[PDB]
């Protein structure tokens, strides 16, 4: 999974 | 609600206690009791809010995705029926998620974001409701769906528009939204393009603002550039 | 209860989804509606129960110690005041700790113990009962402390009891009862001699009784005895 | 902490 902040 | 007859202040000092005790659930119920005496948060309040309902709910997203995973293999050819129960459990999990989304927006909604005046707090509010929108996106299959991933862009989009006006290019907040907001595209507008686009251009931007910052101020914003650049790499 | 609805199956099928998922609350859940249909548990679904058991209460300690480690400092020479909220949250946590302990003993004592006539069931529910009464004696500090550490030695001793008569000295649950019961020595009974000897004489007397093993119930027996040395090598 | 299991 893509990184959130 | 069940904090009304606590302090303010004791909410916030719990919440705190609970963050270290790695409380979640416990953290988030202590916030809201506090966004729910009325008055505006602080910045550091601001981090507080996100940080506990960003852990719980990303509890339940990684549950919920194992499950669906389950559901899915129980659905192709070959898998032995098993009956209802891995659906049911999903539905529980998912359920219980969506309640967690609606809360967090029910906070912004009521009254949050309309008493926010100042950039930082209005675009920190803005980026929440597109997160739990886009969280409300991931597990949508209905009419709704669309909508929701509507609600979502308005979000990112009102507050991509007062952080380019009102915050440098490096500012964590501005950065963060974006980040998120890119992430928003890839993974649910089907924008794989924007999404690159979007962190590229934040990213470059960023760095050539860096030479106006103080140390401490550089590390936080690189710190953010590097997750911009991590998903970067994992797009191209 | 709200499991009554469910079918023991599905209950069993849903625990073991909440494992997947690392979704313990829901496990232990699931397992105590399980417990409820009145039947005896399998091997497997002993294991089911106490792991997810393990894992809700043992989050709770974890959370119980960092909040006890700050009101202790709370209340050295030179601390400034900060009012009741870090006790009041330990105590909020220290209840909820208490809630699950008596609930799992409620299960071992209405029905799981009595029905059990097998040495490995009887030894695993009196080993879980020392344990939860072990749990409760951590946080205690009242006119009850005696007669709850009193309570986890006697259901331990008769474990071992049984253990010692019906089961070999390889057998994983003998084992992991020893290992347990020293830890009760050592850290609740203030008989760290005691703890000593038992673990050192547990290893030695599996160590003997290899050799009657296949591959994988040496793998089995040899991980625990590999947690006995390691408490060794922690007390001496 | 001491091992438990
Ligand atoms: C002044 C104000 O409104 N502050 C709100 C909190 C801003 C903080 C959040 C934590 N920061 C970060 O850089 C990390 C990466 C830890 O997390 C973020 C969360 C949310 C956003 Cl929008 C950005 C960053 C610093 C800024
Ligand atoms: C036949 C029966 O009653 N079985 C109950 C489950 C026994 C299992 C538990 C898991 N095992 C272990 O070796 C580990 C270390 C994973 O955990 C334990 C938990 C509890 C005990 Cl008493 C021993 C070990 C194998 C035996
Ligand atoms: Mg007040
Ligand atoms: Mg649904
Ligand atoms: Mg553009
Ligand atoms: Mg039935
Ligand atoms: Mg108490
Ligand atoms: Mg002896």
């Amino acid at each position: 999974f893509p990184a959130t902040v | 609600g069940a904090m009304g007859s606590m302090e303010r202040a004791s909410l916030i000092q719990k919440a705190k206690l609970a963050e270290q005790a790695e409380r979640y659930e416990d953290m988030a119920a202590f916030m809201k009791g506090a966004v729910e005496k009325g008055e505006e948060l602080s910045c550091e309040e601001r981090n507080l809010l996100s940080v506990a309902y960003k852990n719980v709910v990303g509890g339940q997203r990684a549950a919920w995705r194992v499950l669906s995973s389950i559901e899915q293999k129980s659905n192709e050819e070959g898998s032995e029926e098993k009956g209802p129960e891995v659906r049911e459990y999903r539905e529980k999990v998912e359920t219980e998620l969506q309640g967690v989304c609606d809360t967090v927006l029910g906070l912004l909604d009521s009254h949050l974001i309309k008493e926010a005046g100042d950039a930082e707090s209005r675009v920190f509010y803005l980026k929440m409701k597109g997160d739990y929108y886009r969280y409300l996106a991931e597990v949508a299959t209905g009419d709704d769906k669309k909508r929701i991933i509507d609600s979502a862009r308005s979000a990112y989009q009102e507050a991509m528009d007062i952080s380019k006006k009102e915050m440098p290019p490096t500012n964590p907040i501005r950065l963060g939204l974006a980040l998120n907001f890119s992430v928003f595209h890839y993974e649910i507008a089907n924008s794989p393009e924007e999404a690159i686009s979007l962190a590229k251009t934040t990213f470059d931007e960023a760095m050539a603002d860096l030479h106006t910052l103080s140390e401490d101020s550089y590390k936080d914003s690189t710190l953010i550039m590097q997750l911009l650049r991590d998903n970067l790499t994992l797009w191209t």
